[PDB]
């Protein structure tokens, strides 16, 4: 019993959270109204690390929805399976952030926090025994980044030896809602170095230029964006929510993936990603292949830039274990120049055999990479732009913010450029 | 793509395999500490066998015999021979030798002396030569007082083995030489001997009352082109190959090289090798070895073969670098790794 | 090539061949280091807790 | 009669001990539910199969073991499994959340909050005991728990039980089958705590038990189940002769008599032959000569290394079934002539033999075919040091940059227990070198 404590905030993150749980709920077989229809009792046999089991044999999400404005989660709650989560897990406001950083974490935000708190505290209370945290939401916003983030540090003072993951969404001037997302996830950058143990990097350019040019969508839409982040967050948690030999929880996984606590940020990667000649079965080759290429990654980083510190792939579906080893070892062994080799066996393989829906097989990819640095410059330099200009910056100041912490949450970042530089050499 | 580490830079033969490989398109060289690797040229020293055959999925493999050793060390291939059954203590083709410990340190002191004495007092030719591997060092002289002398003055394991007073000599000079044959055994131990030789040569008269001036017995390419006057006088670099020293056994002898000389080095290469090969034999074992070997060998004035010592890792004649590098990558690399002739060498079939 | 000690019984036997001859911390203690990890533990969290103060 | 008390930590350590326990009970006519039909002393009894199993007075023979895990998915197979009759519920401990591969967290943070309750059950087996002869206890290298958990109860072992013999079955970290990468780190950091309170250890590496299935048994991708099996297979051949009437390693200090001349180097190596599949049409037969001659051969033995590059300081042979002393003794002599065994100068050239007539068992329908005669050799080689270089050449790569001190330093221990634990390895792995290279 190693429960699982979920939590989405803001617009971004709520849909995205949204989507994830009707991803994972129909592999279970949850439906909409929170009744098991599987056939398989692998279904159930982890199915407590995200549900909580009600009575009537009603399996109801372990899930918070937080958000300052009430529409997006009245969207969820209209949404396909909005019935299926807990009512009193929802948790929102009136006034909203106006993609304000300042507003989500030090003013509105922390007028809410406590109660958001309260609903955290009751999830906890009944866990047998709780893995830790995982929160969904983007940075370039203010209630997902700013509130999220002070969730976060609220968090780990009340859990300290809890696991806090995140699967964080990075802005891109291509994929923007305002100006100032490269503000806001500056501040909340520095947040995750410090308060999280995971944080799952997802770049909306990325997710853009793969539906764009992989997936051949003439206009992508958040929609099509947010189906990326789906199948990516139920690939990465397929370990933990069904069996296998691997046996592996929050505080294991980070071990093996974070040789140093800073550099705890991940390019996330997923295959096959194909237009409408969708049904050529995919071989374990091009599987591996593609799950290994740039433009299946997520971080919109190119690998080949940097150093994989570790790297965690996961297959599903009825496959050659024998023939995966073949290919991972293959990709390895033609091109251990990118791997640190300081660091033996660097590259772990799991399988699982429930492969997603409608899909005979499939990979994630999870890696830790020096390259996501690229990420964290792109993001600084459009701060350093606007900041040395001091431009927007009196929607911040207007707040009870003042300069002097905008030029650390720089220094910040750019320490965590140069530590990533060190071991990419 | 097969990968493949250096971790001897100094040694110019696998310098030249290494080209070779890159120049396939096929082969890939990693950096020295890489373990994910297919191939490691290795070092010479402490080279780790233990950390071989670790790495899943990749068969590896390693240009050095574990354990031969034992074969191209002065005193060990002194132990090797009056130990070994196979070879016995009175092989016919090895120089009586003994193994000599300096006196500040078994040892064959006394059985040494016991021999001399009985040569001395035989009227026999009691001249013996001093020699270690701790060398560039080396003392000729038929007392035995300057020999033992010579021992003790340094701190290593020496070997004192009969020097060879009848020398085959080349005319015209009147002069002595070694020959160097190169031995490749592939990781199944087969043992092929390069068909090309070479022929050491001294380009001054050997002069048999006067070891002082060791620079007409002694005939290594180094000693020769520093000490000797004639130096490639009468073959460029002091060094005759098949060819020629073929043609002019079979002018002034009226003999060849195969009859007269080969057949007993492939004798010898097979015994040596075959003595050691279940001590060192990689068949099954998690990891695979092959070694480019020199032998060195002497022919007395009966056209007598014997042996000198054994060299683990050798150099090539400058002539022969292309075809033996290209040879090594065809019977020893790609017949693990293979790519996307009538040989070159001769192969010693024999009994596993 | 000797035998020796050769010792039998109903469901077996064993004996010896030669082919050749020859040529802590107090409970104390142990408590003492589990108490100064507890300590810099203690002393690490104690300055996480600092900071999240400030 | 002398007891000797099992001990089972972490995943490997549980699983491992499933399976020996299953072959103990098939081995001595043990059935699921603790009865023993040929047990004619009903409750009671001190014959040789007694030092491992105790008997209530309703005729149940229960194993003297205990396992202890820092999170109860493994030990939960062992509380329903086809032997959960076997066992009673306070000899399964299990905690709630395991110590993530933290060799810091199983030793510290978790271990000082469990230590004193899995002693108390101990106690309550050693209490069972007129004459305990010690402990064998059952871990792995790689899990936070085998490696940070069992060094915390090897000391406290040595304080409880200061007379007592402690000999270790501990499994050695293969990537083939682990996903975690601090491996060396806790293999390094147990073995440093622990060497001087363990009396002899047989060391298995899962490479050569994994490359054994794939080879011997043509398992394309063998499963934990099927490395416990032939697992079981050597350390049954180890045990027997503390279960069965014998002369040779009757009791736990003779391991250490007949095997450890020196203390440190107190790992032998175990070679076991023959392993034949089940699948198999029909196996020829092979004879002492040939399974002996196979203990010599690098592809059976329980860590892959050359011995013929090491000097042997000790070495027994433990046959099963059809073998009688003439023909082992015409093996030997035949091997001595064929093969390179270097002994140190310091101790006797030869051979300590143990014959059991019985031979080996095989679980219905495992992977392994019931072969006439078997043999396990155990040698204290020089060579086995090859395992040691491995394993500190790993660590030295990770700790050059610190990668992953944190997580332990996190956990209460101090960064300087790394290097004080590595030093200790570079004095391991020089003893072995006095003692072999010349
Ligand atoms: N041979 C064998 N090896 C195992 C088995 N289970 C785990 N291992 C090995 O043990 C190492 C992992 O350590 P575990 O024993 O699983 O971890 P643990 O002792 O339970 O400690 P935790 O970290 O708290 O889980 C890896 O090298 C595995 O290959 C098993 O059943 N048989
Ligand atoms: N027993 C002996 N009788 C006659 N000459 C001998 C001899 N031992 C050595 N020599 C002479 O010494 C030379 C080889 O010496 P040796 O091989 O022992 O030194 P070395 O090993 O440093 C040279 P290399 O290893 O390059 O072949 C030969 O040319 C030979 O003429
Ligand atoms: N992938 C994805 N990104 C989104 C979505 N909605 C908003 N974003 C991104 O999130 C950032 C805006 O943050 P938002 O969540 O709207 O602000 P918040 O509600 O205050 O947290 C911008 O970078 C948007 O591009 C979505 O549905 N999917
Ligand atoms: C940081 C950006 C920001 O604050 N934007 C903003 C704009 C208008 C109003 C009314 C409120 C707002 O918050
Ligand atoms: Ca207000
Ligand atoms: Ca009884
Ligand atoms: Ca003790
Ligand atoms: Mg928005
Ligand atoms: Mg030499
Ligand atoms: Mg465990």
């Amino acid at each position: 019993m190693r429960e699982i404590v979920h939590i989405q905030a803001g617009q971004c993150g709520n849909q995205i959270g949204a989507k994830f749980w009707e991803v994972i709920s129909d592999e279970h077989g949850i439906d909409p109204t929170g009744s098991y229809h599987g056939d398989s009792d692998l279904q159930l046999e982890r199915i407590n690390v995200y549900y909580n089991e009600a009575t009537g044999n009603k399996y109801v999400p372990r899930a918070i929805l937080v958000d300052l404005e009430p529409g997006t989660m009245d969207s969820v709650r209209s949404g396909p399976f909005g019935q299926i989560f807990r009512p009193d897990n929802f948790v929102f406001g009136q006034s909203g952030a106006g993609n304000n950083w300042a507003k989500g974490h030090y003013t509105e935000g922390a007028e809410l926090v406590d109660s958001v708190l309260d609903v955290v505290r009751k999830e906890s209370e009944s866990c047998d025994c709780l893995q830790g945290f995982q929160l969904t939401h983007s940075l370039g916003g203010g209630t997902g980044s700013g509130m999220g983030t002070l969730l976060i540090s609220k968090i780990r003072e009340e859990y300290p030896d809890r696991i806090m993951n995140t699967f964080s969404v990075m802005p891109s001037p291509k994929v923007s809602d305002t100006v100032v997302e490269p503000y806001n996830a500056t501040l909340s950058v520095h947040q995750l170095v410090e308060n999280t143990d995971e944080t799952y990097c997802i770049d909306n350019e990325a997710l853009y230029d793969i539906c764009f040019r992989t997936l051949k969508l003439t206009t992508p839409t958040y929609g099509d964006l947010n189906h990326l982040v789906s199948a990516t967050m139920s690939g990465v948690t397929t370990c933990l929510r069904f069996p296998g030999q691997l046996n592996a929880d929050l505080r294991k996984l980070a071990v093996n993936m974070v040789p140093f606590p800073r550099l705890h940020f991940f390019m996330p990667g997923f295959a096959p990603l194909t237009s409408r000649q969708q049904y050529r079965a995919l071989t374990v080759p091009e599987l591996t292949q593609q799950m290994f290429d740039s433009k299946n990654m997520m971080a919109a980083c190119d690998p080949r830039h940097g150093r994989y510190l570790t790297v965690a792939a996961i297959f599903r579906g009825r496959m050659s274990m024998k023939e995966v080893d073949e290919q991972m070892l293959n990709v390895q062994n033609k091109n251990s120049s990118y791997f640190v080799e300081w660091i033996p066996n660097n590259v772990k393989t799991a399988v699982c055999d429930i492969p997603p829906r409608g899909l005979k097989m499939s990979a994630t990819f999870i890696g830790n990479s020096t390259a996501i640095q690229e990420l964290f410059k792109r993001i600084s330099e459009q701060f350093t732009a606007m900041f040395r200009r001091k431009a927007f910056l009196h929607w911040y100041t207007g707040e009870g913010m003042d300069e002097m912490e905008f030029t650390e949450a720089e220094s910040n970042m750019n320490d965590l450029v140069s530590e990533y530089q060190q071991y990419q050499d | 793509m097969y990968t493949f580490v250096v971790r001897d830079e100094n040694s110019s033969v696998y310098a030249e395999v290494s080209r070779l490989l890159l120049a396939t398109g096929q082969w890939k060289r990693l950096r020295k500490d890489n373990p994910r690797f297919n191939l490691m040229l290795g070092e010479r020293n402490r080279l780790p066998f233990g950390r071989l055959g670790h790495e899943p999925g990749l068969v590896q493999l390693v240009n050095y015999y574990r354990g031969a050793d034992k074969l191209c060390r002065k005193a060990s291939l002194v132990k090797l021979i009056k130990t070994s059954p196979e070879l016995s203590e009175s092989c016919t083709w090895f120089p009586e030798s003994y193994v000599i410990y300096p006196t500040n340190l078994t040892d064959e002191r006394e059985v040494f002396l016991a021999a001399y004495n009985r040569r001395r007092e035989g009227r026999e030719g009691n001249v013996w030569i001093a020699k270690s591997s701790a060398g560039a060092g080396i003392l000729i002289s038929s007392e035995a007082s300057e020999l033992l002398d010579f021992i003790d003055e340094q701190g290593q394991v020496h070997v004192i083995q009969k020097y060879l007073e009848k020398p085959l000599l080349l005319e015209p000079g009147h002069r002595k030489f070694d020959i160097r044959s190169w031995v490749l055994v592939d990781h199944l131990y087969n043992i092929y001997l390069y068909r090309e030789g070479v022929l050491r040569t001294s380009s001054e008269p050997y002069n048999s009352a006067n070891f002082q001036d060791k620079t007409c017995h002694l005939t290594n390419h180094c000693i020769q082109k520093e000490y000797s006057k004639n130096y490639g006088r009468y073959e460029e670099g002091n060094e005759m190959f098949f060819e020629e020293f073929n043609q002019y056994l079979m002018d002034a002898l009226n003999t060849t090289l195969e009859n007269s000389i080969l057949l007993q080095i492939k004798h010898i290469i097979r015994s040596c090798l075959m003595c050691i090969e279940p001590a060192i034999s990689t068949k099954h074992l998690h990891y695979q070895s092959f070694q480019l070997f020199g032998f060195d060998f002497m022919v007395d004035e009966e056209l007598k073969v014997w042996l000198i010592e054994v060299n683990g890792a050798p150099a090539c004649a400058q002539k022969l670098y292309a075809e033996l590098c290209q040879g090594i990558v065809d019977v020893a690399i790609s017949s693990v790794f293979p790519l996307a002739p009538t040989s070159i060498f001769i192969k010693l079939h024999h009994h596993h | 090539m000797e035998v020796i000690e050769l010792n039998k019984c109903t469901s077996g036997q064993s004996f010896e061949v030669i082919l050749k001859p020859p040529s802590d911390p107090s409970l104390e203690e142990i408590q003492k280091k589990l108490e100064a990890a507890e300590e810099r533990r203690k002393y690490q969290e104690a300055e996480l807790l600092k900071h999240l103060a400030e | 009669m002398r007891e000797c008390i099992s001990i089972h930590v972490g995943q490997a350590g549980v699983q491992i001990g499933n399976a020996c326990w299953e072959l103990y009970c098939l081995e001595h006519g043990i059935q699921p539910d603790g009865q023993m039909p040929s047990d004619k002393t009903i409750g009671g009894g001190d014959d040789s199969f007694n030092t491992f199993f105790s008997e209530t007075g309703a005729g149940k023979h229960v194993p003297r073991a205990v396992f202890v895990d820092l999170e109860p998915t493994v030990i939960d197979e062992v509380r329903t499994g086809t032997y959960r009759q076997l066992f009673h519920p306070e000899q399964l401990i299990t905690g709630k959340e395991d110590a993530a591969n933290n060799y810091a967290r199983g030793h510290y943070t978790i271990g000082k909050e469990i230590i004193d309750l899995v002693l108390d059950r101990i106690r309550k087996l050693a209490d069972q005991c007129t004459g305990l002869q010690g402990f064998l206890v059952f871990h792995s290298f790689g899990g936070g728990t085998g490696s940070g958990f069992t060094s915390l109860l090897m000391e406290r072992l040595s304080v409880d039980y200061g007379k007592k013999s402690k000999l270790e079955f501990s499994i050695y970290p293969a990537p083939q089958v682990s996903t975690a990468v601090v491996e060396p780190y806790n293999s390094i950091l147990t073995t440093h705590t622990t060497l001087e309170h363990s009396d002899c250890a047989f060391m298995v590496d899962n490479e050569a038990i994994y490359d054994i299935c794939r080879r011997n048994l043509d398992i394309e991708r063998p499963t934990y189940t099927n490395l416990n099996r032939l697992i079981s297979q050597i350390v049954s051949s180890i045990t027997a002769s503390l279960r069965f009437d014998g002369a040779l390693n009757v009791d736990l200090t003779e391991f250490q008599t007949n095997l450890v001349p020196y203390p440190r180097i107190h790992f032998p190596l175990a070679t076991y032959a023959p392993v034949i599949s089940a699948e198999k049409a029909y196996h020829e037969q092979l004879s002492v000569a040939e399974i002996t001659n196979a203990c010599f051969e690098p592809a059976n033995q329980m860590v892959k290394c050359d011995p013929r590059h090491g000097k042997y300081m000790a070495c027994c042979l433990l046959y099963r079934g059809d073998v009688v002393p003439k023909d082992v003794n015409a093996a030997i002599a035949t091997i001595k002539t064929k093969r390179s065994i270097q002994f140190v100068d310091w101790c006797p050239t030869g051979f300590k033999v143990g014959i059991n007539y019985q031979p080996p068992t095989v679980v219905p329908g495992g992977d392994l075919a019931k072969v006439q005669r078997a043999v396990c050799m155990l040698s204290n080689t020089t060579a086995i040091a090859e395992a040691w270089a491995r394993l500190d050449h790993k660590f030295d790569l990770m700790y050059a940059k610190r990668a992953f001190v944190h997580w332990y330093v996190g956990e209460g221990m101090e960064e300087g227990e790394f290097s004080e634990a590595r030093e200790d390895m570079a004095a391991l792995e020089k003893d072995y070198e006095e003692v072999g290279v010349d």
